[PDB]
């Protein structure tokens, strides 16, 4: 009821606070397909519940790639995706131009958070909606960070986004103390989340249309699995 | 969802332009007709009458409009000033179809913004192409739709008008004589008299108020 | 208020502030690859020019079928350009040429009228008029309405029609030995042969028909 | 964001609202008054202060726009001082620089009326919730007042009240006015006419009031120069408005 | 202020049918001063092609850095589709004529293969004229590197021996890369410019291959 | 941190920098009857010869402004520019007049220009394109 | 250029990079200015030497020292390719840094670094590296110490010391803008930035 | 669709061009669909002048989208466009695909 | 949908506009009259008291070239921006062309000057109506007149602001296209007299111009007087 | 080369281009190559814009001082280009011929003839007959000293074969 009042941009709070408005963006990202992203401390690997719109259509490319070093995951609203990604990879480019230097992971995060921020306090534009996964591997490791469209980012050993990511992350709240020890055995984190992402199904099963993978490391620069690569998983 | 250009009704119609259909479909009543050889247009006591609604844009190309005068008058400005543009930057002069292509993306550009009104008129563009001898009519809207016809009526009384012609009009069987188009345009006008025909190589004749025709086709 | 704030918030140094900048060095996006009219650089200094300046033969006739040319450009299947003067700016300049020109006809359901083309040349070279772009390009065609049309486009922005164009070292010779011969009412591979022959006479023939330009050898 | 909507606006009585609204912020303002005389024009208006702690000395209600035109509000204070800064400089930018002398009265009127005209089309603004009389001479014009209100409007005037006293002022110069004061008869009628207006204490203090006249050349700040003209304009010192008061 | 300066040193391409080779000295110069020995002036920008911006150094290292992050964003655009070597000629083409009235003081030479895998190599005018060659030498030692490999490539003005032309023939990669070091070794031996060591870049089907050959220090 | 205007050649040219006056039958060339500046013979490679203050004393208070803003960041932070700039863009875009000629009262208030004359106001300085239409067009971006 | 620093030589050895600079400016011809320090050290593994213009010797100083505080929110690679950008932008701005700049460092895989830049923006690496005077009087003193990259590893530090301090020697004979007080920074990968300030010719 | 029988449907072109081997058909408010085409055309035809190769179906119909994202954040445009695009063309890439 | 002028209504009606027109309807009533040798402008001063300078207020009447005049009704203020317009727009004809501006192309002008204020959301339509009285060689006398919609027609004689019904009836009977300019006068006061509001048309209470012979003269108060009392008023 | 001579009926012009401005006044230029045929371009293009909004004919005085207004504009802007200008018109309302010439710096002034000898031959009573035969005599007397021809009249613009 009185939420109607105080919800009609992302410029008046409630008398309770609330700031309706980025809730509603925070609740888009509920919308969106399941990503699951997790890593050890040699290997970061991505895997997403692709979707398509009808039987007569290909799947949705849900995952990106900044440059060799890092990569991106998608869930909730495609234009903003498109904006953040464009923006997350013109950034890992300027960093190269200028300096040489792969852009570290956190710092592009920490770009993405402070891009995220401007929408949630102008009245002319709206949130972004959408969550990202950025992984990464750099100098320090490698990386895992949530991006949340409210303009907050956390960096996690896994979790996972979109409409069902409750049960795939309880998934890996039981089970952290297992993926993080594997090192130079990608195959078996690769396996543990698609696991982790075999949760959190509902009427459907995984396979080399609907699955995706990526994965980066130590002595693997980020790669894409998508169709027959990915049967090597299912 | 009626007060802005900017915002879709929950049908996806765009209320704002619909009015301003509804304010071209009050403005004074304008006919077309194509022949095979020409296109005919046509629509107080203390008048000054020395000082007609049919608008020359350039020697080959003629705008009529039904509306608001002054909106018709500003957008009829604008196809003149970009008649002689295109003039001077080409060596051709415009395409009946590029001149009506611009009026209607002038009208639509009245269109892309909140804070401005789009023009409340309806133009109904005839001529032929330089160089050329194919009669072309076309429509312009609010929105920036434009469209080609063979005969078209717009105002008033547009809906009647419209009705006669869609029976004494024959796709294939055009009017092939210019007293044949002023025939029938004055018939459909007679339904609810000015007339122009343009023919081709920048030939226009305001047709000297013959009153013949009028006579005539009260004895019909 | 925040993008006014984030103007006061090392890019100033090396003038990646500067959005164009950004564009040139392929910063922000491939965008210019993505504009039509190519941005051309000019020195930042009160006299560009000065520091700019511190930095064949050919023929064509119209006749009954239509125009015979004897380096010539095709800018379109129905336009032809004798490239002359700077060949980089020749060779640039017809390209983006042929591009305006295909934008054209997508979007007006016609052949350009050569005058048109040659109109839109002589534009633009006058625009760049008085800093470098040596041309001379002959523009050639034929189109139903207009027939068989030829304009010349120079450098200092000259437009000139003629029913005969010679251009180049011996175009005093091969003019000679045309009019010699020159007619409207040639037959198609007597006009080939007067063509060859003053053109020997001046030591490529390209034949312009409704259905396009023809390249003889 | 590009637009702001226009805040004046007609409406359906054809009446512009906000136009109205400072025409009635107007007649809310303290009365001022302005009388033509044969030989000059008085302005004159109280001086009402929120305290005796406050200056009177600083409560410049009339003010020079030339040496020859002055004005008086009533009204929003700032708005007038906002207006008063803009005329003399109008008055300065587009003419005595242009033409190298000040200004007829009938022209700067103009540049002010225009000036509060362009603030009732502004969707930014609202208009000024001001009334002025300007009162001024020039050499070929003679002397002139006129009554600028919130809209733009002017009209030039023999007298004219402005303000909470404006209707009574406005009968008792209609019955008093006559084509024959000198200006110390209009001097006169414009003090009883004030008195009449005025509420509580009435004195020197109370009141200011400038003519326009002849020339001063003892305000003129310089000597030696026989064709240049003092100033026209001359406020009364309060010890010569007791002096009149005392008539 | 002078924006131009004249860094030296030479490049050469030439196209095989199944290679191009772009050899290069690698000798920095500035006056009669040696700046280095070794800067290596040709550049693989992968998708097979190979450049070389031979003239003023700075300009060529900017044109190149531009080019590489042009190919990066052809990359990113179109799905790490293999660049053309006739759409990286057009891309270097608009890169150079952007600079139309402040040009990079540059000629400059890429080699690859075309769509056919024939062998190819385009050299550029520095105000992006450009030409498809089978063989281009550069920089200041270009008049005499070419006419050498002009005579001994082609046969030019040669013919069969009291027959008063000999034909021409195909030559296998190593051959070529063969006369390239013949040819530097006699340009160092008379151009003084002509660097301390040649660097020669091998495109193949296979991919590119460097190779580095010293040449005398003085 | 400028006194003088520094930054005052543009460095980079081309035909369609002049953007709302384009030829609308090739979107690459100026529209030289739109442009009313005599023809097309107002090239924009006369653009040559200046006159040396010129490119000094148009963008002069632009200057000014800028080392005003650049003090006040550095003596009282980034909210007092940025203050002063939104009060700026305010007054700037919502004071719309297409007849009027003069500068805004208020404007003069902020730039503390309330009693200050220049040349510029002294000396304020067409058949197709000064209509009001052009300039809504303009403000609005039509 | 008014006031302008003389000549940087440097050389790299087995285990790192030697740079020295005579800590003068000159006023023209007069020695107006002792005591400015042309050495920069850019954190512990590089030192950034300038020459020409001491004003915008301080300008690029002060670059370097913004940059170092952004990146605690360094290569020396890094250093050289940002100093290199403003330069050519700077260049291309028509409005250069009349300096050149030799950026010495060892890189955390610990490779020996030296890169030349000047005002144009021209760079190359080398064995040694001199600016101005020393490029012609130095650097063959210094080549005669190490010739080619096969003789770093035979180079010892006592030797390459002793070599840029007999060239500093010798630049002091024969250059006029001169100063007998010079610094010298030793950057090594295992004992780290020694930077030796107001040594003396002798 | 033809409002009258009085209507030209020789020139209600529905399908139109955008380059050689890329065509599409336009459903909604046809000014949108014009407005979107000549985009579209202006982006095909600069992707040949500048990479000397037609532009694939699957980069068109990016720059397309593209285009109709400039509703909120790359504004331009009041509202986001009423016309769905229908692109089909062919390419050496991935052949025959309708997008 | 009233409340700014750039929303259509449902009905496509622009009430805005409209209430601008009916703005008019409260001014006090001009009138003009082309005759076969000039024309005729006359206005009521329906602002008007005893302490008013009528001899100064030159209040409804403006001259905006020679061989041509404004009459105003509506905002004075209004009336002035747009006169002032008008002049400079004329002027800058007469610079470029050296001939007088044609009438028509002024009051196209100035009309289009009024339909913008229609058309951008931060400008309100102006409230006020001019009629035009002037000459050229190219029409001859000439009258037209103006709305706050900026739409603007050719007349022989008009009538505007409150009673514009009432004089246009009275001009419709009365007029003959064949009178004289002291004809025109004399229809144009007897129009006005039975029109006004007030008790009697008193000289102060009129302004009076004509176009004729090219001169055009604005009536000072005691000619005013005079040719009221040769009418008989 | 121009020429031009206004006579009791026509005015005359020719020339070694021109450009028609309406069917009672024709332009006539020389001078730098584009820049000349730019100018005379924009020229025609603003006096046919003009006859179309009015549906009237600008009269040939008129004609000049826009022409001389828009030289003086072009001029303002860059270096003066050498251009000269004659133009002939048949002013229908005075129906008299008139001649105006404008130089490189927009001054403009009405001559009996001029160009870019006649005083012992012009005569203002001449016919266009005796018009054309000055012409003939000077053109002759110019190929001593080493055309297209044009005629404006109550009929408009005319070409002459008799050149």
């Amino acid at each position: 009821m009185f939420r109607n009042n105080y919800d009609g941009d992302t410029v008046t709070f409630s008398p309770t606070g609330r700031l309706f408005q980025v809730e509603y963006a925070l609740e888009a990202i509920k919308q969106g397909s399941v990503t699951v992203g997790l890593r050890s401390n040699t290997h970061a690997v991505l895997v997403a519940l692709k979707r398509n719109a009808d039987e007569l259509s290909s799947y949705q490319k849900k995952i990106i790639k900044c440059d060799e070093h890092m990569g991106l995951s998608l869930a909730g609203l495609a234009p903003d995706a498109r904006v953040l990604s464009n923006y997350l990879r013109q950034q890992c480019n300027y960093s190269s131009l200028v300096f040489n230097r792969k852009l570290a992971v956190e710092r592009a995060g920490h770009l993405l958070c402070d891009k995220a921020q401007k929408n949630t306090q102008s009245y002319g534009g709206r949130p972004y909606g959408v969550g990202l996964l950025i992984i990464g591997y750099d100098k320090s490791g490698a990386h895992l960070l949530e991006f949340q469209p409210s303009g907050n980012v956390t960096e996690l050993y896994g979790t996972a986004i979109g409409a069902r990511s409750q049960g795939a992350k309880t998934y890996l709240e039981r089970t952290l103390d297992t993926f993080i020890k594997i090192d130079g055995n990608p195959d078996e984190l690769i396996k543990a989340g698609v696991e982790a992402i075999s949760q959190s199904l509902r009427d459907e099963s995984l396979t080399v249309d609907n699955l995706s993978i990526a994965i980066v490391g130590k002595d693997t620069p980020f790669t894409i699995y998508d169709g027959e690569a990915v049967a090597k998983y299912i | 969802y009626d007060r802005a250009l900017s915002i879709f009704s929950p049908d996806g119609h765009i209320f704002q332009v619909e009015y301003a259909l509804e304010a071209v479909k009050r403005g004074t009543c304008a006919v077309g007709v194509k022949g095979k050889n020409c296109v005919v247009l046509g629509c107080l006591k203390l008048q000054d009458t020395r000082i007609s609604k049919v608008s020359k844009i350039d020697s080959h190309v003629v705008l009529s409009f039904s509306g608001l005068n002054a909106d018709s008058r500003i957008l009829i400005e604008k196809a003149r000033v970009e008649a002689q543009s295109h003039r001077l930057t080409l060596e051709d002069p415009v395409t009946v179809e590029y001149l009506t292509r611009y009026v209607a993306g002038v009208q639509q550009r009245y269109t892309q913004s909140g804070g401005v009104r789009p023009f409340g008129v309806s133009t109904l563009i005839a001529g032929f192409d330089p160089r050329d001898d194919e009669p072309k009519l076309y429509q312009t809207e609010p929105s920036g739709i434009y469209s080609s016809w063979s005969a078209q009526t717009i105002g008033r009384n547009s809906k009647t008008v419209r009705e006669f012609l869609e029976k004494n009009y024959d796709r294939k069987e055009p009017p092939a004589t210019v007293e044949e188009c002023v025939k029938l345009t004055v018939r459909s006008l007679l339904e609810v008299i000015e007339i122009t025909v343009v023919k081709p190589d920048s030939d226009i004749v305001a047709l000297s108020s013959e009153e013949i025709n009028q006579y005539v086709t009260q004895i019909e | 208020m925040q993008a006014i704030a984030d103007s006061f918030s090392l890019v100033k140094e090396l003038q990646y502030d500067n959005e164009q900048n950004l564009e040139s060095d392929f910063v922000t996006g491939a965008s210019q690859f993505q504009r039509l009219a190519p941005s051309l650089t000019v020195p930042p200094i009160a006299s560009p020019q000065q520091f700019l300046r511190a930095h064949t033969t050919t023929l064509a006739f119209r006749f009954q079928g239509g125009i015979i040319v004897a380096k010539v450009i095709e800018i379109n299947p129905f336009l032809l350009g004798t490239m002359a003067g700077g060949a980089a700016d020749c060779q640039f300049w017809e390209t983006w040429l042929g591009s305006q020109c295909r934008l054209h006809e997508l979007r007006e359901k016609e052949r350009i009228s050569v005058a048109a083309a040659s109109k839109i040349l002589s534009n633009l070279v006058y625009q760049y008029k008085g800093a470098g772009l040596s041309m001379g390009t002959m523009i050639c065609g034929y189109t139903r309405k207009e027939g068989p049309t030829i304009y010349y486009v120079d450098s200092d922005g000259t437009r000139l029609k003629g029913d005969i164009f010679c251009v180049g070292s011996g175009q005093t010779f091969a003019y000679g030995v045309l009019d010699s011969n020159y007619k409207w009412d040639l037959s198609v591979e007597d006009a080939l042969y007067l063509g060859k022959r003053s053109i020997l006479a001046a030591a490529n023939l390209y034949h312009v028909t409704e259905d396009g330009w023809i390249y003889h050898g | 964001d590009r637009y702001s909507f226009s805040l004046t606006t007609f409406s359906p009585s054809g009446k512009l609202g906000q136009i109205d609204y400072a025409l009635t912020a107007v007649k809310q303002g303290v009365t001022s008054l302005g009388i033509k005389a044969t030989n000059g024009v008085v302005i004159a208006t109280e001086k009402k202060s929120s305290s005796p702690l406050a200056m009177s000395e600083t409560l410049s209600k009339v003010s020079l726009l030339t040496p020859d035109i002055g004005a008086v509000y009533s009204g929003m204070g700032p708005d007038y001082r906002v207006l008063v800064d803009k005329s003399r400089k109008v008055a300065h930018t587009s003419y005595k620089r242009i033409y190298g002398e000040y200004p007829p009265t009938k022209l700067l009127v103009s540049e002010v009326a225009k000036i509060m005209q362009e603030a009732t089309q502004s969707g930014g603004v609202r208009p000024f919730g001001v009334s002025l009389l300007i009162a001024g001479h020039d050499e070929f014009n003679g002397f002139s007042l006129y009554q600028v209100d919130p809209s733009g409007s002017y009209f030039p005037w023999k007298a004219t009240a402005i303000g909470k006293g404006s209707v009574a002022a406005k009968t008792f110069l209609e019955k008093r006015w006559n084509d024959e004061l000198e200006l110390e008869d209009a001097i006169h009628i414009a003090l009883l006419t004030l008195k009449e207006s005025v509420e509580g204490e009435f004195n020197g203090d109370t009141i200011e009031l400038a003519i326009i006249g002849d020339e001063n050349p003892d305000l003129l700040g310089y000597t030696g120069i026989p064709t240049d003209k003092g100033p026209r304009f001359r406020k009364l010192t309060s010890q010569e408005i007791n002096d009149r008061l005392e008539a | 202020f002078n924006p131009y300066g004249d860094n030296g040193g030479t490049i050469l391409g030439i196209a095989g049918e199944d290679f191009a080779v772009l050899a290069g000295d690698t000798r920095n110069i500035t006056d009669y001063s040696i700046n280095s020995r070794y800067e290596p002036k040709v550049f693989d920008c992968g998708d097979n092609i190979v450049m070389s911006a031979n003239g003023f150094a700075a300009d060529g290292d900017a044109l190149v850095k531009r080019f590489k992050n042009s190919v990066k964003w052809y990359h990113f655009d179109h799905n790490d589709k293999k660049l053309s070597i006739n759409s990286a000629a057009r891309n270097i083409q608009h890169l150079l004529y952007g600079k139309r009235f402040f040009p990079y003081y540059v000629h400059t030479i890429i080699a690859g293969l075309d769509e056919d895998g024939k062998g190819a190599v385009y050299s550029f005018d520095p105000v992006g004229s450009y030409e498809r060659e089978q063989c281009r030498a550069g920089g200041a030692a270009a008049s005499l590197i070419m006419p050498f490999l002009d005579n001994q490539v082609n046969f030019k003005n040669q013919y069969e021996p009291g027959t008063n032309k000999k034909p021409l023939k195909y030559l296998s990669v190593e051959e070529v890369i063969k006369l390239v070091r013949d040819s530097f070794t006699s340009a160092t031996e008379r151009h003084i410019q002509v660097g301390d060591g040649l660097e020669i870049l091998i495109v193949t089907k296979d991919g590119v291959r460097k190779e580095f050959y010293e040449l005398k220090r003085d | 941190m400028n006194i003088v205007p520094q930054d005052t050649f543009k460095s980079q040219v081309s035909t369609d920098q002049d953007k709302s006056v384009l030829s609308s039958a090739v979107p690459s060339l100026p529209d030289t009857l739109r442009q009313q500046e005599g023809g097309a013979v107002p090239l924009s490679t006369q653009l040559n010869d200046r006159h040396p203050l010129e490119s000094t004393l148009k963008n002069w208070e632009t200057t000014q402004r800028q080392r005003q803003m650049e003090q006040y960041r550095q003596i009282f932070g980034i909210a007092e520019p940025m203050k002063r700039t939104m009060e700026m863009e305010i007054v700037n875009r919502t004071d719309f007049n297409p007849l009027s000629t003069n500068g805004s009262i208020h404007r003069d208030i902020l730039l503390n220009k309330e009693c200050s004359i220049d040349w510029e106001d002294v000396y304020p300085g067409t058949m197709v394109g000064d209509d009001v239409h052009s300039k809504i067009e303009k403000q609005l971006g039509i | 250029p008014i006031v302008t620093g003389t000549s940087v030589i440097s050389m790299k050895y087995d285990n790192g990079v030697i740079i020295a600079a005579d800590n003068l400016g000159s006023y023209g011809s007069l020695l107006r200015f002792n005591g400015v320090e042309r050495l920069i050290p850019v954190g512990d593994n590089t030192v950034v030497g300038i020459s020409g213009d001491i004003s915008d010797m301080q300008h690029i100083e002060r670059l370097l020292k913004d940059l170092v505080t952004e990146n605690a929110y360094l290569e020396p690679s890094y250093i050289f390719e940002y100093l290199a950008t403003v330069m050519y932008q700077r260049r291309s701005k028509m409005n250069p840094l009349w300096n050149a700049i030799i950026v010495a460092g060892v890189q955390s895989n610990g490779d020996q670094f030296l890169r030349y830049v000047n005002l144009l923006g021209v760079t190359y690496s080398s064995p040694t590296l001199a600016t101005g005077f020393g490029a012609h009087m130095a650097n063959p003193l210094l080549r005669k110490v190490v010739d080619r990259e096969s003789d770093i590893p035979k180079t010892t530090v006592q030797v390459a010391e002793e070599a840029i301090v007999n060239a500093m020697r010798v630049l002091y004979y024969r250059d006029a803008r001169s100063s007998r007080n010079f610094s010298l920074a030793i950057i090594d990968k295992n004992t780290g930035l020694t930077f030796k300030k107001n040594l003396q010719v002798e | 669709r033809a409002t009258s029988p009085l209507l030209e449907s020789d020139s209600i072109e529905k399908i139109v061009e955008i380059d050689r081997h890329i065509g599409c058909a336009m459903s909604g408010l046809t000014a949108d669909a014009r407005s979107m085409i000549e985009h579209a055309r202006t982006a095909a035809v600069t992707h040949n002048l500048y990479y000397d190769e037609d532009i694939n179906v699957e980069s068109l119909t990016q720059s397309v989208c593209d285009l109709a994202l400039r509703f909120g954040e790359g504004r331009l445009m009041s509202r986001p466009f009423g016309v769905a695009l229908l692109i089909a063309g062919h390419d050496a890439d991935d052949g025959y695909q309708l997008f | 949908y009233d409340s700014r002028t750039t929303i259509f209504s449902p009905e496509g009606r622009l009430y805005q506009v409209e209430y601008a027109l009916e703005s008019i309807s409260h001014a006090g009533t001009a009138i003009g009259i082309m005759a076969s040798d000039g024309i005729v402008l006359a206005a009521e001063r329906k602002v008007t008291s005893t302490l008013l300078e009528q001899d100064t207020s030159t209040e409804k009447l403006y001259k905006l070239n020679d061989k041509i005049a404004v009459a105003v009704a509506g905002l004075t203020a209004d009336a002035e921006i747009l006169i002032n317009t008008a002049r400079i727009h004329a002027q800058n004809y007469l610079k470029t062309y050296n001939e007088d501006i044609p009438v028509e192309i002024l009051v196209r002008r100035l009309s289009d000057i009024k339909q913008g204020y229609t058309q951008h959301g931060g400008l309100r339509p102006f409230g006020v109506s001019f009629i035009y009285a002037g000459y050229d060689d190219r029409y001859g006398y000439q009258l037209y007149t103006s709305n706050p919609s900026g739409n603007y027609t050719g007349w022989k004689a008009i009538s505007v602001g409150a009673n514009t019904s009432a004089a246009q009836t009275l001009l419709q009977m009365d007029y003959k296209d064949d009178m004289k300019v002291d004809d025109a006068i004399e229809l144009a006061l007897k129009t006005l007299s039975k029109t006004t509001d007030s008790s009697a048309l008193t000289y102060d209470r009129l302004e009076f111009a004509t176009i004729r012979k090219v001169y055009q003269k604005i009536f000072k108060p005691q000619e005013i007087k005079d040719i009221l009392v040769k009418t008989g008023i | 080369i121009i020429l031009g001579i206004r006579v009791q009926d026509s005015v005359i012009l020719a020339s070694s281009k021109t450009r028609q401005l309406s069917p009672h006044t024709l332009m006539s230029f020389a001078g730098e190559a584009g820049d000349t045929v730019q100018f005379a371009e924009y020229i025609q293009a603003n006096i046919q814009l003009y006859s179309i909004r009015e549906d009237y004919e600008l009269s040939p005085q008129a004609v000049s001082s826009f022409v001389r207004q828009e030289l003086a504009k072009s001029i303002r802007s860059r270096r003066p280009y050498q251009v000269n200008v004659l133009i002939g018109g048949y002013d229908k309302k005075k129906n008299k011929p008139e001649l105006y010439q404008i130089d490189y710096l927009g001054t403009k002034v009405e001559l009996p003839y001029g160009a870019h000898l006649l005083d012992h031959h012009y005569r203002p009573d001449m016919t266009t007959e005796e018009g054309l035969d000055l012409l003939k005599l000077c053109v002759q007397e110019l190929e001593k000293r080493m055309v297209i021809v044009k005629i404006v009249d109550k009929d408009g613009i005319r070409q002459v074969d008799d050149f």
